[PDB]
């Protein structure tokens, strides 16, 4: 069996439909056409804008990453991250 | 009189490459327009001043020298429904 992460899950569902090389090619086409729509719409819906340079300057001085719509927190259980949020 | 719509604002901001989030439509916040949009509003009124017969010269060799914005003290910046 196989499955995919946030994005690649489409590649996983392609593989489960892939039989030959041409079938693989066709399904890959339907895939990249799909993920292109996703890339387009998920930006046109929430367009990333500029960010106050104080913010990212501080964040990079704090060793954190360049701010982005998604943040990864480590070493902390769910029950307490949900308490901080 | 022109109606400042969201589409015009978006097109303009993209044409100038402005990322300031006050102009991109976000829920729960009034859509703001860039202060430089006035020239878009006022060009067809501004340039009519260099046409009159008394100011007669080579229109082709015209050069734009300087521009200046000044918000009236206490004036509200533009919104996406303003009839201007």
């Amino acid at each position: 069996w196989s499955t995919g992460h946030s994005q690649g899950l489409v590649t996983a569902v392609t593989i489960a439909a892939s039989d030959s090389w041409d079938s693989f090619l066709k399904n890959s086409l339907t895939a990249v056409s799909l993920l292109l729509f996703i890339g387009s719409r998920c930006l046109s819906t929430y367009p990333r804008t500029s960010l106050p340079p104080t913010m990212l300057q501080d964040s990079l001085d704090n060793g954190e990453g360049r701010p982005s719509p998604m943040l990864s927190v480590r070493d902390l259980s769910i029950k307490q991250v949900e308490k901080f949020i | 009189e022109i109606t400042i719509s969201s589409q015009t604002i978006s097109e303009f901001t993209h044409a100038i490459g402005n990322k300031c989030d006050a102009f991109v439509d976000r829920p729960g916040k009034a859509t703001l327009a860039p202060m430089d949009f006035a020239i878009v509003i006022g060009w067809k009124a501004i340039i009519k001043a260099i046409f009159p017969k008394s100011v007669d010269g080579d229109l082709l060799k015209l050069v734009h020298l300087s521009n200046g914005y000044k918000m009236i003290t206490g004036a509200a910046p533009l919104k996406k429904g303003d009839v201007v």
